[PDB]
């Protein structure tokens, strides 16, 4: 498999079947390599869902610089609603499998079968190639890990926080590859939301998992001696978006999305003094 | 070592683009240090993962790998052969030395009670070698000996490769 030529062809705006089907298996053995629960050192970006904006995604690297040139951490999403999932997944596996220890990609509650079937990844699949690739995609996508810590100071995931989550060593204990089931840990992981107005734990308006409200999210930054959470899940107007005095963070990198909104997209950059800022795609 | 935001430290904490060729160069990989803090691990899907390429390698050569798994240092697994004769001899073909030396595992038959009459499923289990160099490869196949004839599950024709480290 020649990783450079695919990666020359996505840079330039066609490819084979085989072409993917190879970044599907290598990039999942890398995966599977690697902890579940990555353990990450600053300097880092730190981007959240693209949902198949390609361009949008390319204009995210020349503003943060192309792999190798930064560190990137993704918060998954990458596959749905745009118009463009094939190319997103490829460029961005390509690059785990060129630089593995400076790219890194977690899993996004659309990087899961039953919801990336209905939403329109299946459908790409099916059209510009064949189910078979779309299956080989699934297999791939249960082996992505499922949280990050940098620098023992900021924990990352998709959705949010879990009211089972006693101890890292639940989310390590997790055996790939798995599909997300309806209820529990991983589920929480990749579907909660903060709110503002809940006290504690409550249900959840998309009918899946929970909310958590401010003080859920201090007990647990200071059980785990941890100063931010960094996750990305939901839109937000100024691409991010601050809660719990600073204490959460929830980053949105794909710009005016589906044309439904007129949102920007935004990335963080921490340095090696963990010191936080962000970068803002903001569109005309 | 503990995070603080721009605002705090003077500087702007947002800088935002507004918005509305190719480039090629060489780089010295020892330069970029891993972002990662710091095993054997298989190199191929369970061919059941996708039941109808399965069903097409199983019906094609009569014998296909079905599942397989390590636990510890040691691979696990079962095999599936299609039932055209009662004495049968399935055998795992396995070198942990890029083929200069191979050894010949003998699988077990299964109750199995389900799973038809046309089918019969063996299991085996293979104990690594404790040290194995790092340029060296792990492979094996399998073998099916029955009713005259000799039939191999050879992944077509790259066999099922095991990574370390
Ligand atoms: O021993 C070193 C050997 O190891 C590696 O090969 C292993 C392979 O990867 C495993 O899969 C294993 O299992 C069997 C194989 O997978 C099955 O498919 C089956 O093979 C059948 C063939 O698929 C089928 O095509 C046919 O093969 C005939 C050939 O068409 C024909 O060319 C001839 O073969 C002779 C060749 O002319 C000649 O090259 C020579 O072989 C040497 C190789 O060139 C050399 O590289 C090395 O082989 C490696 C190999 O590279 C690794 O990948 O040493 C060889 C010395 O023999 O000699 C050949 C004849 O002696 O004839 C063959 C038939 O004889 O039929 C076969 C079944 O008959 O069977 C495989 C087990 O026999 O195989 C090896 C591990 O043993």
């Amino acid at each position: 498999l020649n990783l450079d030529s695919i990666i020359g062809r996505l840079l330039e705006v066609q490819l084979t079947e085989n072409e993917i089907r190879g970044l599907c298996l290598k990039s999942r053995e890398i995966f599977l390599s690697q902890p579940i629960l990555l353990e990450l050192e600053a300097p880092l970006k730190i981007c959240g869902d693209i949902h198949g904006q390609y361009y949008d995604l390319l204009r995210l690297f020349e503003y943060g610089g192309f792999p190798p040139e930064s560190n990137y951490l993704f918060l998954g999403d990458y596959v749905d609603r745009g118009k463009q999932s094939l190319e997103t997944i490829c460029l961005l596996l390509a690059y785990k499998i060129k630089y593995p220890e400076n790219f890194f990609l977690l899993r996004g509650n659309h990087e899961c079968a039953s919801i990336n079937r209905i939403y329109g990844f299946y459908d790409e699949c099916k059209r510009r190639y064949n189910i078979k690739l779309w299956k080989t995609f699934t297999d791939c996508f249960n082996c992505l890990p499922i949280a990050a810590i940098v620098d023992e100071k900021i924990f990352c995931c998709h959705g949010g926080l879990s009211p089972d989550l006693q101890s890292m060593e639940q989310i390590r204990r997790i055996m790939r590859p798995t599909d997300v089931p309806d209820q529990g840990l991983l589920c929480d992981l990749l579907w909660s939301d903060p709110d503002k107005d809940v006290q504690g734990w409550g249900e959840n308006d998309r009918g899946v998992s929970f909310t958590f409200g401010a003080e859920v999210v201090a007990k647990f930054l200071h059980k785990h001696d941890l100063d931010l959470i960094c996750r990305a899940h939901q839109v937000v107007e100024d691409g991010y978006e601050f809660f719990a005095k600073r204490q959460l963070v929830t980053l949105f990198s794909a710009p005016n999305y589906c044309g439904e909104f007129d949102n920007a997209g935004a990335m963080m950059s921490v340095d090696e003094t963990l010191m936080c800022s962000f970068q803002i795609l903001k569109p005309a | 070592k503990r995070v603080v935001f721009a605002d705090s430290k003077g500087l702007s904490l947002t800088a935002i683009h507004v918005f509305s060729d190719l480039q090629f160069d060489l780089l010295d990989l020892n330069d970029i240090s891993s972002a990662l803090k710091h095993n054997l691990i298989l190199d191929f899907p369970q061919p059941s993962t996708d039941y109808l390429s399965f069903r097409s390698h199983f019906q094609k050569n009569f014998v296909c790998l079905e599942n397989c798994s390590l636990q510890e240092r040691t691979v696990t697994g079962t095999v599936k052969v299609k039932n055209v004769s009662f004495e049968k001899k399935v055998q795992i073909r396995i070198t942990f030395d890029s083929w200069k030396n191979y050894t010949d595992v003998d699988c077990v038959y299964m109750k199995n009670v389900y799973g038809g009459t046309d089918s019969d499923t063996f299991s085996f289990a293979i104990d690594l070698p404790p040290v194995i160099p790092t340029e060296q490869k792990i492979e094996f196949c399998i073998s099916y000996h029955a009713n005259g004839q000799v039939f191999w599950d050879n992944n077509d024709g790259q066999n099922y490769r095991i990574v370390h480290v």
